[PDB]
DNA sequence: TTTTTTTTTTT
């Protein structure tokens, strides 16, 4: 599961289909801290791993040699393969006040903190932005009088969890929301997301640098071994033909 | 006979070498890499050592083999460390570690002399200083470009605390820099972390085989250079994977002698393992070693045979698949002639391991009355070792074989970690005296 | 994020 991390993720069925209903939460601390945007390099290889998150994430491409090498062979032309597996991936984060839950009815009335992809980022973005000439004035979902709560459906194609479908919904006042008690015991559910933007990004470079040398080896700029990783790919299939060769 | 005249590195370390035994005490290690000839300082500062007339000192190589040719060469005779410190195991079920009966005083050895400080394991490095006594001084030889041993429990940077700045002061040595050596600028250069590159001198050097068909064409340029000759003592195939190796000794079996034979009557192997004579005593047998691990042997004859084995609370016996080879002594220690059971199926050797899980999954939690049958546990267990040919031996097994001719097999390297790829390097390159070629 | 998705090597 997720939840023993704290995080509230979907039961999913034998299809692995899944519907919840759910309201946000605004910003914690006053004037900042809505929302949160998370930036982590993951991949797989050797069977070595990593997932550890990114400086870029504060604009920093120098601080994180996952970033670095790309931009010394550009991947993104070079080895685009390659670059896909490595390439950061963006986070996003938020509190999640949870309504209605058939998978799990106990997380139903209650917050958690969650990560998503990015269609709903623009999604959320589309949302939010919305035109006056349209009537519908733009609405924020985290307002007591005018925000809404949202349903997440999500269906699997090809093995991925698809969104195309999700719908929004009319404003919404939240019931007790004059009770400072009701407020406060729904408060300590928020929690600050700041505090995961503070200096907790890892200043060590080299720390860095060193765990993926052992996760991986070769991927030398100024070396140019990385063509004789390049090359390792030939050998070892060169070496199965030269074994019936016998 | 030259005493106090070499140069500013050799004459550096040996006045600090006495400082740590003139100035309080102090335990150092030196970072001499290959060429720099500390081996030959060494020399000397073993001639220095007879004037003061110190006995403290003990002569002691990590492995046996390197004690061996360090025996050999100087001609004073050095002991195994497994002797030195009397390390007994001891059976349990999940684990199992050699460990020191007691720790002595270590009276009369008041100087260190170790080889190789990069192996020796930090686990085992807090047991021995407490072991030490602070008369006793500790001399340590070995390379940061040396490789580190490997730990399955713990993955870390692990650098042998030798290597670290808080346990004691020490110092590294200078190098010839310039020289009219292809390899070793080459290996400077792989010191410094530059990729292989062919440099040729007088058309032997770093020689590199490249394009589509390189392996092929390097595979019959290995032909050539190897041919049929039976002498592979000074030629050296290093790979990481026992895998590869497996499927090399397969081929290359073929290659010399006309035969489509996994193991054929006439080879020579070495162990993996050192040979231990068991007897059945109270408490530990410390037994008696036959065949140290690096020990060259001749193959005597060779058959494969099946044996029924039966443990007591396991009903009947069970048959299993092997090779029955007789082995004699194959080098200059002491000669003996024996006749070893292995398995050599993958088959069989999965076969092997199941028939270990039930008598683990029964002996762990036995309770039928008496204690628990494990003198047919490792008389079952022990009755076969795991061996390899000659031809090919892994960077972690090719360590310290001094050999001539080197080929080299880079490809699977790339699931281990970068420092150690350059640690095999330096190694790898040291094992060819003469010359190295490199595909 | 669907999930730490490969090595052997020591007494
Ligand atoms: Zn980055």
């Amino acid at each position: 599961s997720s939840e023993d991390k704290g995080e509230w993720k979907l039961k999913l069925d034998n299809a692995g289909n899944g519907q919840a209903v759910i309201r946000f939460l605004p910003s914690k601390n006053d004037e900042q801290a809505p929302f949160a945007i998370l930036v982590n390099h993951g991949f797989k290889k050797n069977g070595k791993w990593y997932i550890e998150t990114c400086s870029s994430t504060h604009g920093d491409y120098d601080s994180c040699p996952v970033c670095q090498y790309i931009s010394k062979n550009d991947l993104y032309n070079t080895d685009n393969k390659e670059y896909s597996l490595v390439k950061r991936k963006t986070s996003y984060w938020a509190n999640i006040l949870v309504v209605k839950d058939p998978a799990a009815p106990e997380n139903e009335g209650k917050v958690f903190k969650y990560r998503f992809g990015k269609k709903i980022w623009d999604k959320i973005n589309a949302m939010i932005a919305v035109d006056v000439e349209m009537g519908e004035t733009p609405v924020d979902v985290t307002c007591p009088w005018e925000g809404a709560n949202f349903v997440l459906k999500v269906k699997q194609v090809s093995g991925f969890s698809n969104y195309d479908e999700s719908k929004f919904l009319n404003q919404s006042a939240i019931p007790n929301i004059d009770d400072e008690s009701f407020q406060k015991e729904l408060f300590e559910q928020m929690v600050d997301l700041s505090e995961m933007t503070s200096k907790d990004k890892f200043k060590s470079f080299e720390e860095l640098n060193t765990k993926f040398g052992q996760v991986m080896g070769t991927a030398v700029m100024g070396g140019a071994a990385a063509t004789a990783a390049k090359k390792a790919d030939k050998v070892a299939d060169d070496l199965d033909a030269f074994n019936v060769d016998d | 006979m030259t005493f106090d005249d070499l140069t500013e590195g050799q004459k550096n370390a040996f006045n600090i070498v006495m400082k740590a035994i003139k100035e309080k005490k102090h335990h150092v290690t030196i970072n001499g890499p290959a060429g720099t000839g500390a081996t030959t300082l060494t020399k000397f500062i073993i001639e220095a050592l007879i004037s003061t007339g110190e006995t403290g000192i003990i002569l002691a190589a990590p492995t046996h083999a390197a004690k061996k040719i360090l025996s050999k060469l100087s001609g004073k005779e050095a002991s195994t460390i497994h002797s030195i410190l009397k390390i007994n195991p001891v059976t349990y079920e999940e684990n199992v570690l050699f460990e020191q009966k007691e720790v002595p005083d270590l009276a009369k050895c008041r100087v260190l002399i170790c080889d190789e400080v990069s192996m020796y394991d930090r686990k085992l490095f807090k047991i021995l200083l407490s072991t030490i006594p602070p008369w006793c001084t500790i001399i340590g030889i070995g390379d940061n470009k040396q490789i580190r041993p490997v730990d399955p429990g713990e993955n870390t940077a692990y650098i042998s605390p030798f290597f670290t700045h808080k346990d004691f002061y020490q110092c590294e040595l200078t190098e010839v820099k310039r020289s009219n050596a292809p390899i070793i600028d080459v290996a400077t250069d792989v010191r410094n972390g530059k990729w292989i590159y062919d440099k040729v001198v007088d058309g032997h050097g770093v020689r590199g085989f490249t394009g589509d068909t390189a392996l092929r064409d390097f595979m019959v340029n290995y032909f050539s250079i190897v041919k049929s000759l039976d002498d592979l003592f000074e030629n050296r195939v290093m790979a990481f994977t026992n895998k590869s190796v497996d499927k090399l000794n397969s081929i290359i079996r073929k290659k010399i002698f006309e035969t489509d034979k996994d193991f054929i009557v006439g080879e020579i192997i070495v162990m993996q393992e050192p040979l231990f004579k068991t007897y059945k005593i109270d408490g530990k047998p410390v037994s008696e070693i036959i065949f140290n691990n690096g020990q060259l042997v001749r193959i005597i004859e060779a058959e494969y045979t099946s044996t029924f084995v039966k443990a007591r609370g396991v009903p009947g016996e069970y048959l299993i698949r092997h090779w029955d080879l007789t082995v004699e002594t194959y080098g200059d220690d002491e000669y003996y002639r024996e006749k070893i059971k292995i398995i050599s199926s993958d088959e069989e050797l999965y076969k092997f391991n199941l028939f270990l899980g039930k008598t683990a999954e029964t002996y762990k939690n036995w309770n039928k009355g008496g204690k628990a049958p494990w003198s047919d546990f490792w008389d079952a267990k022990s009755q076969f070792s795991k061996v390899k040919a000659l031809p090919a031996s892994t960077f972690h097994k090719a360590q310290g074989m001094s050999v001539d001719r080197a080929f080299i097999y880079t490809p699977c390297i790339h699931y281990a970690d970068v420092e150690l790829a350059q640690q095999l390097l330096y190694v790898g390159v040291t094992r060819g005296r003469y010359d190295v070629f490199y595909v």
